[PDB]
RNA sequence: AGGGGAUCGAAGAUGAUCAGAUACCGUCGUAGUCUUAACCAUAAACUAUGCCGACUAGGGAUCGGGUGGUGUUUUUUUAAUGACCCACUCGGCACCUUACGAGAAAUCAAAGUCUUUGGGUUCUGGGGGGAGUAUGGUCGCAAGGCUGAAACUUAAAGGAAUUG
């Protein structure tokens, strides 16, 4: 089989989560960068460093991937995360306040405009 | 304690739960000390000041725990209508 | 060089906690023996057994020793550690430990007319381990522990010099005799008693007041 | 609950409550009077009857026997007394 | 020890339950014990609708169905690709698949 | 006592109500919430929210007593408290656990995840019993947001809301935040709003 | 062996012990 | 209740239901039948004297592979065959 | 069916204080429940209670401090010499220094401490600690 | 002991399997199975858990009765009933979660409130075999039931879980 040990794995997701502004997704780019930033004991291995470093490229150029946090994704990912709308979906649009809610309301001694609509069984 | 002369002894007297007068052994590690704040006249709480409650371990796991810091914290005046002694 | 990982531990290389009755009053967790050893220096340490417990496996078997150690300074502290290795040598190391870790306070008392120094129990006590039941009763002046050899130095390293002794199940169970036994001892403070029907003032934790000692 | 004041239930958990396992058991149960149509003479029934109930007049009907509450005659006024 | 609660059955205030005969080897077990299954099945296959419709008068007919229940007993059951074993703590799950 | 300025003002319960934090759980109940009022129709029960602000205040002079901002721990493991809690520690010290919550993470004192915090505020007591669970052995309090059907033990002081909406547990969060920041002196005005949108604690699916 | 049938064996023994008794009265 | 009567008045029930159950007993139920004075070929005496009759090679149980070196007496009081023990090595030339 | 009221009302102290119970109610309300009550009251055991009187034999509502560790009753009321105190009080008392073993004598219900200064014997109710 | 006697079927007869097969498989098939009058008095007759009483955690469902709700549908749109829905309640068969507690553990809302040992009461056990055997009684037509040893022999049998 072709399946990948940590060593494959965890250096490529290394190499990624401080290079993204770097190596891109060819193969021969990639296994001609990886050996200048980072030194591998064997050539083998870093052919296979390389070639996952491509494949793990390809999966983020379409939607992110999961354990994968670079520089750009994460900017980007906290920039939307301050999005607050303009409608204030807590502000009125008009509140309707069902029967025994309305008896919460004057209970407490407190006046809010209601729109009372009853609901049965 | 102490013996016929004064002069204390039995070390560490221990403290007590307060819903239910019972000790807080050395060992009991579900108990717990909750620390609430005062406000001064200006909704800001004064720091190294606190109503203290101390909860053993065998009413927080059955559950009691919540119920008994709302009648705790109602009757010291920093709570309200929210418990009643009829249930 | 110790360099300790925690809040509590903290605060003991920083001084503001001398005494190990500060730690047993707000039941803080002990998780670093170092603690121990810095407030309790003067605790003395003993195996009474080892005996070995043994694995089936496809090759044979697989034979490991249990280490029962009891530590604790023979006024008012004990503790109870049980460890299996591969090594006795390391099992007992190990068993030290553990011990440390399980301080706890005895509550000695008098048999009556309180002249000082209390040389018993206050009340009668019990623990259950296993089948295992060790009653503990309070006896007057002169008259020892009245025990098992096992169970009287566990006691003897208690700090109490004079009590009565009842025991029930298969005793000869070493390791649950030694837990029934931790267990009576170590209920001698939760058993309320008139005179400590007295009010206290719930006295802040020391985590608060040396917060500034803490991790950040 | 580990507090409450068992002296003074409040009168909805003693309306659920069974009728001997109250602070201190009543009945449930109540009279009636009955408007039996004619002659006034009116007659006292209980809320569980046992029994036919007639007017000592016109002795046709006035409540009939089940296993709860008495169930009163088709056409008949009544009041809780 | 004791196996199960129920210890095998669902007999919990009944005394005796009348047993029935199981399908496979005449084995008696007591209803309630039984491993009762429910067969419905079409009347033919799920092959030979496609050629018993044209050769057939009253075009799409019914296409009927066959019901039976089938009770097996505790070896026919397990022998048979049933309910045959299962861990101590799956044994304490009674949904059905 | 309290100022008297901290009673539920015309425009809190607006929100509470806008959210729906007042509708709890079906039929099914826990004896150990008396905070339910007048029972809808459809089996609904209504939420006294005059107790849930009141309860709200108590837990946020609780967190605004203790020593270190960094010392509370928000802990939300579900999908609808994950930004909520967040950003609760982002205007507050309040070290955030979002996802899952590594058992061990207060016992193992040599674990990376290795925290000692002196209160956790929970969103879900059923969904982080984990949570709930370890801080039982190391004597650490618990605020949760319980609903009417919530598990309570190992809780303390806990308020009563809708968790089944994502308006009511974001709503909550917010609101935390607000009085935890007044009650500390950052919000100078006891009156004042608080221009940050409630919007700002509330999940979005995209 | 089985109870049931140690059983089964002794009651057949306490048949014969009970007939070669009966010769003599 | 947990089984015996507590009744102030129920002495009697107390003492027979124990005086019936100690002849579960092996040294009450032994002692009161006197199988010592009727069996167990010594007169309920500490020792007994008799004469030899026989040299024995019993041959030990297992795990053990020896032969013991017995002697066959018979009691002077009672006429009772019985078999005794000549513990020592080499003791067995004195008993011929 | 019921033997001893005392028991029932005992024991339901017991099992209340165990929970952490501030209340516990009692039926049927006899009057030596009164009489051992006011004794555990009188030496701060339980605190206030309450008589409710329905017509048929009375309710008892026990406030309860968390103060009682056990209650309990001796059953039967075995007769105790005066000089037999020693013996019930060291079987079951915790202590020499507290402890009741509450027992009925000729002079009223009262304690073994109290029985000792009034030197007068009975039968023995229970016990309190 | 009469009636009845379809079916299945101790015994028995047969075919087969087998080294043997007086067994399992197959075919027959008597007693029995069914019933009436009289015996037998046993069972893993089990929840392997005696009965009465009190108290102690949560949740839903269900069976029987009752109460309340302008609740839904059918008659006579319409009332009462009937059947459903919601809430409560008394009693029953059980069930789910947890462990305050218990237990050697398996497990247990009782097998809990038991070394902090006492609500009332009945019955039974005291290492494993010999042995539920002998013998004597008593009951049964019989089979058998109930009661029930001793000589002798032995250092372990046994319970629940653990790893192979
Ligand atoms: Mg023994
Ligand atoms: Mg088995
Ligand atoms: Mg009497
Ligand atoms: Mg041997
Ligand atoms: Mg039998
Ligand atoms: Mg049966
Ligand atoms: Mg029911
Ligand atoms: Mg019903
Ligand atoms: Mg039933
Ligand atoms: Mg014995
Ligand atoms: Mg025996
Ligand atoms: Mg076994």
């Amino acid at each position: 089989g072709r399946v990948r040990t940590k060593t494959v794995k965890r250096a490529s997701k290394a190499l990624i989560e401080r290079y993204y502004p770097k190596l891109t997704l060819d193969f021969q780019t990639n296994k001609r960068l990886c050996d200048e930033i980072a030194t591998i004991q064997s050539k083998r291995l870093r052919n296979k460093i390389a070639g996952y470093t491509t494949h793990l490229m390809k999966r983020i150029q379409k939607g992110p991937v999961r354990g994968i946090s670079f520089k750009l994704q994460e900017e980007e990912r906290e920039r939307k995360d301050q999005y607050v709308p303009e409608v204030s979906a807590l502000d009125l649009s008009r509140l309707n306040v069902d029967n025994q809610t309305s008896d919460l309301v004057k209970s407490l001694g407190l006046k809010l405009p209601l729109s009372v609509i009853n609901v049965s069984a | 304690m102490e013996n016929d002369k004064g002069q204390l002894v039995e070390l560490y007297v221990p403290r007590k739960c307060s819903a239910t007068n019972r000790i807080i052994k050395a060992d009991d590690h579900a108990s717990v000390q909750i620390n609430v704040a005062k406000v001064d006249e200006e909704g800001r709480a004064i720091p190294g000041e606190y109503v203290t409650y101390a909860l053993s371990g065998y009413v927080r796991s059955r559950g009691e725990s919540d119920d008994s810091l709302n009648r705790l914290a109602q009757n010291d005046g920093l709570l309200k209508n929210v418990w009643s002694y009829s249930r | 060089g110790w360099v300790p990982v925690t809040k509590l531990g903290r605060l003991v290389k920083a001084g503001k906690i001398t005494t190990i009755e500060e730690i047993f009053l707000h039941s803080l967790p002990v998780k670093e023996f170092q603690i121990i050893d810095t407030l309790l220096p003067g605790l003395q340490d003993e195996v009474m057994n080892i005996k070995p417990v043994q694995k089936q496996t496809r090759a044979g078997q697989r034979t490991r020793f249990k280490a029962v150690v009891v530590v604790g300074d023979s006024n008012g502290h004990v503790g109870l550690g049980i460890k299996t290795a591969k090594e006795v040598a390391g099992a007992i190391r190990a068993g030290i430990i553990i011990a440390k870790l399980s301080v706890i306070p005895i509550r000695r008392g008098y048999w009556g007319t309180n002249l000082g120094q209390p040389h018993s129990l206050a009340t009668k006590t019990t623990g259950k381990c296993g089948s295992v039941t060790v009653r503990l009763i309070p006896a007057p002046r002169g008259s020892g522990i009245v025990a098992s050899p096992a169970v009287k130095k566990l006691l003897q390293l208690a700090g109490v010099e004079d009590v009565y002794t009842q025991s029930n199940g298969k005793t000869r169970t070493l390791e649950n005799t030694l837990k029934a036994a931790f267990v009576a001892i170590g209920n001698t403070y939760g058993f309320l008693t008139p005179n400590l029907w007295a009010e206290q003032p719930l006295p802040v934790s020391p985590l608060d007041i040396y917060s500034d000692e803490a991790s950040a | 609950v580990l507090v409450q004041d068992l002296l003074h239930p409040t009168a909805a958990s003693e309306a659920r409550k069974h009728k001997l396992k109250t602070l201190v058991q009543g009945p449930r149960s109540y009279f009636l009077d009955v408007k039996c149509p004619g002659c006034l003479n009116i007659t006292t029934v209980f809320s569980h009857a046992q029994t036919a109930v007639t007017c000592e007049s016109c002795s046709t009907i006035l409540c009939t026997p089940t296993g709860g509450k008495a169930k009163l005659s088709e056409g008949t006024s009544f009041r809780r007394k | 020890p004791k196996k199960r609660a129920s210890n095998g059955r669902n007999k919990k205030g009944r005394g005796h339950v009348k047993p029935v005969r199981c399908v496979n080897c005449s084995k008696s077990i007591p209803k309630d014990k039984a491993i009762k299954r429910m067969a419905i099945r079409n009347i033919v296959e799920a092959a030979a609708v496609r050629d018993l419709s044209e050769a057939s008068v009253y075009p799409e007919y019914a296409l009927p169905k066959t019901y039976n229940k089938l009770h097996y007993c505790v070896s026919c059951a397990i022998h048979a690709r049933i309910v045959r074993v299962r861990s101590r703590e799956d044994r304490k799950n009674r949904a059905p698949p | 006592s309290l100022p008297a300025t901290f009673d539920l003002t015309p425009e809190d319960a607006q929100l509470l109500l806008a959210a729906n934090t007042h509708l709890g759980a079906r039929n099914v109940q826990v004896h150990q919430e008396p905070y339910v009022f007048n029972a809808r129709p459809d089996g609904v029960h209504v939420i006294n929210v005059g107790k849930t602000w009141e309860k709200l205040v108590l837990a946020a002079r609780i967190i605004a007593a203790i020593p270190n901002p960094e010392d509370v721990v928000a802990i939300s493991s579900r999908t609808f408290g994950q930004r909520a809690v967040l950003k609760f520690a982002a205007h507050t010290g309040a070290t955030p656990i979002a996802g899952r919550f590594t058992p061990g993470s207060f016992t193992n004192y040599i674990t990376r995840s290795f925290k000692e915090p002196r209160l956790v505020i929970v969103t879900d007591p059923r969904s982080d019993a984990q949570a709930i669970k370890e801080a039982s052995y190391v004597n650490i309090p618990v605020i949760a947001l319980t609903d009417l059907d919530s598990p309570s033990e190992f809780v303390d002081v806990a308020i009563p809301c809708n968790n089944r909406g994502k308006h009511s547990i974001g709503l909550i969060w917010y609101l935390l935040a607000r009085e935890v920041l007044r009650l500390r002196g950052a919000l100078v005005d006891r009156t004042q709003p608080w221009s940050i949108m409630p919007d700002l604690y509330f999940y979005r699916d995209p | 062996m089985r109870a049931k049938w140690r059983k089964k064996r002794t009651r057949r023994l306490k048949r014969k012990r009970r007939k070669v008794r009966a010769r003599s009265k | 209740g947990k089984g015996k009567p507590r009744g102030l008045n129920s002495a009697r029930k107390l003492r027979v239901h124990r005086r019936n159950n100690r002849w579960a007993e092996n040294n009450y139920k032994k002692r009161l039948l006197g199988t010592a004075f009727k069996s167990s070929p010594f007169g309920g005496s500490s020792h007994a004297k008799g004469i030899v009759l026989e040299k024995l090679g019993i041959e030990s149980k297992q795990p053990n592979s020896a032969i013991r070196k017995c002697v066959r007496v018979q009691l002077i009081k009672n006429g009772k065959k019985v078999t005794a023990f000549v513990p020592n090595d080499g003791c067995l030339n004195f008993v011929d | 069916t019921r033997s001893s009221v005392l028991a029932d009302a005992l024991n339901a102290i017991n099992n209340a204080e165990k929970t952490g119970k501030r209340q516990v109610l009692i039926r049927p309300s006899s009057k030596v429940i009164i009489k051992f009550l006011q004794v555990m009251q009188k030496h701060g055991y339980i605190g206030e209670f309450e008589y409710i009187d329905d017509h048929r034999s009375g309710k008892i509502v026990v406030q309860l401090n968390g103060r009682l560790n056990k209650c309990g009753v001796i059953s039967p009321r075995f007769n105790v010499k005066i000089g037999d105190i020693e013996k019930w009080t060291a079987n079951l008392l915790p202590a020499r220094q507290f402890g009741y073993v509450i027992l009925t004598t000729s002079a009223g219900i009262m304690d073994h401490e109290e029985a000792r200064r009034k030197h007068v014997s009975g039968k023995i109710l229970g016990f309190v600690y």
